[PDB]
């Protein structure tokens, strides 16, 4: 029977016809009641057929093999083949192999021939086109290793648990696969998202290797680890999965933490770790979860920036090197300039101002960059401004070094200082007060950036402060003085924050701007340029006003309830008002300080 | 035969004398401690840090200062410490920050 | 005052002009005020005694100081002063001083009475040989790692919550350490022992690369993480830290783990991992471990042999190889005798036999690997002993899964059946009985053995055998068949436990040790050659007893009434045949009072 | 012209050609694995031990399998499995067992 099979199939007679090894093996594999056939190192060229009955597993590795035999005519539960040329599968399986082993192969495509005995297949080392559109609803376990996969069908069978795939040149996954499914594998792919519903039993995602954006919100809770390391990521998911233990999402391209790592209770017994390294960080993202990792109270997620112990060190940065930040492209003639622009005074100043402005996420915004590097421009030139501009961030990093968004404020507004003072307001006075009460609302907003900082943690207030500027430049007339930028975020603003930002800012410029128009400010500069004689005449007031006859009659009602400059603030804040309202409505623009909005 | 007692790190003072140091190496590998003073975390990797320059005599230990020595700080992107980096033929090769010593010493010997 | 004396450290005039660099620094933290004075890489050899009272951290570091500067004044709360060629300190110091680093220093010796205020205390890399009684107690961190310490003091601050001594030259530490230590670092010291009383309030303990080989049991219930790394541990303590969380225990000698690793107590939010890379392991330890981890009933330690997955491989080494392993001696003509002997057939069971059997903790044993070394060259000559041996040996293969006691006990059982064959015992009757009762109570161990190792984890059953039989030489006369060997430890064997095997063994002696003589065995051999005739008309009383006697008929019957049996009655008349064949012979000598009671 | 997609890694049977392998090296390093085709824990990390060897082309992989090999196995005294050896010239270097991608991947590194 199988005597006259392979002696007749040792006809063919190939170079090396050593397969009297074979049948040296093959009958003391069923003298001795053995179900494993080990076929290895024939120096094979090819292989007789119609062998064995009765052999639950055979070994078929280091081959010089083509493809498979013809009508096998065997009982086999489990097939191994490896580091052999194979053309593909043949359709003649029988319903009793369980596994299969491929790993080395010149294989190009899906046979799609099922056993429904197969609940292992491993295809590593050897390229498909594409995969079956409907495999046998026993496969378990499919591994894709080292291939090209275009794209991956809608049904796979409906209780895979196990799902290998590193294949070069696949990108994006169906939004459905089987919902058993708890372990998945895609590196080394070249991805560029995931889907919005996964396998509602999924714990183990990998997609480590591959360029990815944005995670999307919404992940299976039963996700227990998760490995998106070596990406593009830019903010991580608010709503991570319940069950998270072990997380790594290093070598990405983080700046800030999720906001909603507050308390972020762990299921797991282990505490989860949050693995984050390698990723521009924030001074103030740092600062903030390692000094809440100090905090005994503390019960979320462990953020391990770097391993394991260290100190943030605040070192500053020369101020041509500063610079480069924000102008990407330039020539060498602006280096020499901006490094002679170092040995001023105020020079340190306006060094860290730059580096601190742009250590945030929004602010590194192409568009956002291209302005300041359109600001930077005018003070090379410029130099009557820079002085103006260094000594205000001076002023602003000696009391606290967080005051980094009041600075920007104040150094835009400069520039409408010595343009106020160069003359460029040929009584244009309609023109300014425009500017003149988007100023105001602008130091509305800061005043509203201070206190949203209060209830967040990672996100900068300068992040606040562009937030508000941005969003509301239609809402609050800011068409000049603010160009629009588009964000990737809102910044963790709120819809109803703005309901409450567009109000307030719009009664605050109806209620008290006579009185804040007065004080402000450059006009000051245009105000002394217009009508110098008015303006020495409520100075040499002022200077009689020093000498009141009830200055005492303020005084002495003080002591008993250094302190004289107070009411001396408020005496000469009065002239201020005054000097206005007349010279204001001399040029029939006393019209303009009205009301505005409702 | 000359011995002298001490480790082999050698303390910097100049940006010029360090980029000095560091061409004088060859095809040794060059491994740089970023510590200060005022640093907890630092020194409880910094008597480690020298024993492994009396174990390993292949590779050259520098130890910079950031405190005095700021525009080095500044030049080799210094945000935390204690950071270890290191170069070769004039070139950074790996960067790692954090107080481990067992991450140190395994880092080296991947280089060398 | 301070200009002065400064501008005055230019008078002594050494070669360095660097010196003026340090009243420059010592100026611009007077007015700009740094509150402490930054000075380092300068050169300088020394420095003034007077510091301004503003300052209260000092630096100086990696610049020659030959000496210390005598009684430094002011209000120095932290001294850092390191890779300095210093010699001494001075009993002079400020009061005041809470931290003090001295590191890459030359430092021979510790003075007296160092400023009480210190709290911190660094000496790395110094040449201090010998450690001060008394230090002052508001020490709360003390190291002194690369320092040549023979012998700490034995009494301390007993504040100190942190002490590193990682260095060089440690035989022991004292028993006497402070209470509110919460870490220890004694690491690349030569000890061999840890001291039975610690700290109560232990949490942190590094004793890796020494030479300790049993940790004490009674440990510190609130240590945490222990690392016993790069040793010679033989064991490991049955009683472990209640608040153990981790323990690195690679890199050494460990066979088998204590049988009191069951559930043991998550005391730890965090599961306790015990890693043990690197230990020559026995294979039932792996295995049993193993299997305890996979069952999701466990409730117990995870025990780490690998990174790292894995799969226990049995596969058989050539004899050759194997019989080198139990003797020493190497010689080419040796060797070539047992590849001969592999030659022949159930030669690889023998060979599965060595590997398995010297594969415990107590087998390694020299003084036990000497008698087996002995019994391999009875079996390198005595070609049929040899052969004998390698049958049961192959025996043991099929017969179950692991008896690999019973089959050492056969084959040595073995050597008195080829004595009697060629008549080693003739006349020797009354010599040989005393054999034959050493043997009946070996086997009588053996059948205890079993019974032990079926509550044992990790506990061989072949050093439970030889533990009985070692623990009971004396009681049980073991002077031939026994050697007198020590081990290193008693196998799980408790005292009830010798307690009871010996009055078993002994009453089992006196009642069935007649009957056994009988069946048993060499002793037949005997009789084919001590008595030729009887042993023949015994073999024609047995066929003339069977062919058809009354008990077939009256149990056939008795049978089907009830519901090849015949043979279970043939040997029923065998064991009555061989009583009264042995009592017949008995009568012909004085051997006959031998088998009495005895016990 | 040349190109086989049959990896990198080695695979060996005749024990004598097994030692010849080690003379074939020279002064380049080797790894030796001690592999079973019924091993489970095995095959996750099969797949990887090729991938490395077209990666680290400097160092030869050599693949050697327990059952069809009892006298390698038992002269390099393998008994966890998969077991990962190291030579470089002769001498053992380390070896290691259990599945671990990333030990596997960081000895070679540590060594050359």
């Amino acid at each position: 029977e199988l005597i006259w099979s392979e002696w007749v199939k040792e006809a063919p007679a190939k170079e090396a016809a050593n397969r009297e090894e074979a049948v040296q093996r093959m009958r003391d594999c069923l003298k001795n009641n053995k179900t494993e056939l080990r076929l290895k190192i024939l120096g094979l060229t090819t292989i007789p057929a119609y062998i064995p009955e009765q052999i639950t597993t055979l070994i078929l590795d280091n081959n010089e093999l083509k493809s498979l035999p013809e009508n096998l005519q065997g009982n086999i539960k489990t097939l191994y083949a490896n580091s052999n040329q194979l053309t593909s599968i043949p359709a003649t399986l029988p319903d009793t192999i369980q596994e299969m082993e491929l790993s080395i192969n010149r294989i190009t495509e899906l046979p799609e021939r099922l056993p429904s005995a197969l609940q292992s297949l491993d295809l590593f080392h050897n390229k498909i086109s594409c995969l079956p559109e409907n495999l046998p609803e026993e496969l378990r376990y499919l591994s894709v290793y080292d291939n090209s996969i275009r794209t991956l069908p809608a049904h796979l069978p409906s209780e895979i648990t196990h799902l290998n795939v590193q294949s070069n040149s696949l990108t994006a996954l169906p939004e459905t696969l089987p919902p058993g499914l708890k372990t998945l594998e895609a590196g080394e792919n070249a991805l560029t998202s995931l889907p919005a519903s996964l396998p509602p039993e999924l714990q183990v995602l990998d997609v480590s290797k591959n360029q990815i954006t944005v995670l999307p919100e919404t992940l299976p809770p039963t996700i227990t680890t998760l490995d998106v390391s070596r990406n593009a990521l830019t903010n991580l998911p608010e709503n991570l999965p319940a069950a998270l233990q072990i997380m790594q999402a290093s070598r990405n391209n983080l700046v800030r933490l999720p906001e909603s790592l507050p308390h972020f209770r762990g299921e797991g017994p282990q505490p989860t770790r949050i693995i984050v390294e390698y990723n521009p960080f924030s001074e103030r993202t740092i600062q903030n979860m390692q000094r809440l990792m100090s905090s005994v109270d503390y019960q979320g997620p462990r953020v391990l920036f770097a391993m394991g112990d260290f100190s943030i060190v605040r070192v500053t940065r020369p101020l041509h090197q500063a610079v480069q930040g924000w102008l990407t492209s330039l020539e060498e003639e602006d280096v020499n300039q901006w490094r002679a622009f170092e040995a001023e005074a105020n020079a340190a100043a306006f060094s860290g101002f730059l580096d601190y402005l742009g250590d945030t996420q929004n602010t590194r915004h192409p568009d956002f960059k291209e302005q300041v590097s359109a600001w930077l421009m005018r003070l090379a030139e410029d130099s009557a401004l820079r002085e103006t501009v260094f000594i205000i961030a001076m002023n602003a990093t000696i009391s606290c070094e967080d005051r980094v968004t009041l600075a920007y404020h104040q150094m835009q507004e400069a520039t409408l200082v010595h343009d106020a003072e160069r003359g460029a307001f040929d009584s244009h006075l309609a023109e300014l007060i425009m500017a003149g009460r988007e100023i105001f609302r602008l130091e509305q907003i800061e005043s509203l950036a201070r206190e949203k900082v209060k209830r967040l943690f990672f996100i900068d207030e300068v992040e606040v402060f562009l937030g508000f500027q941005n969003q509301l430049r239609e809402s609050l007339s800011l068409t000049t003085m603010t160009r629009d930028m588009r964000f990737y975020n809102v910044s963790g603003i709120t819809e109803s924050d703005l309901d409450e930002a567009e109000i307030r800012i719009k009664m605050a410029e109806n209620r008290d701007f006579h009185k804040w128009f007065a004080l402000w400010g450059p006009w000051h500069k245009v105000l002394e340029r217009i009508a110098p004689e008015e303006w020495r005449e409520m100075m040499a007031k002022r200077d009689e006003c020093i000498e009141t006859d009830e200055y005492q009659s303020r005084v002495n009602a003080e002591l008993e309830d250094a302190i004289g400059i107070k009411i001396m603030e408020e005496i000469n804040q009065t002239l201020f008002t005054e000097i206005m309202e007349n010279i204001l409505l001399k040029k029939e623009v006393s019209s303009l300080m009205s009301a505005y909005w409702r | 035969h000359h011995h002298h007692h001490g480790s082999m790190v050698k303390q910097i003072e100049s940006k010029t004398a360090f980029q000095e140091a560091l061409d004088a190496a060859g095809d040794k590998l060059v491994v740089v401690d970023f510590s200060a003073t005022w640093c907890g975390p630092c020194k409880m990797i910094k008597p480690f840090f020298h024993s492994l320059s009396e174990k390993y005599s292949n590779v050259i230990f520098l130890e910079v200062d950031v405190d005095d020595c700021q525009d080095v700080a500044s030049e080799c992107e210094v945000k935390c410490m204690p950071t270890f980096q290191f170069f070769k033929k004039g070139q950074k090769v790996g960067e790692f920050s954090g107080a481990n010593k067992e991450k140190l010493e395994a880092t080296i010997n991947e280089l060398v």
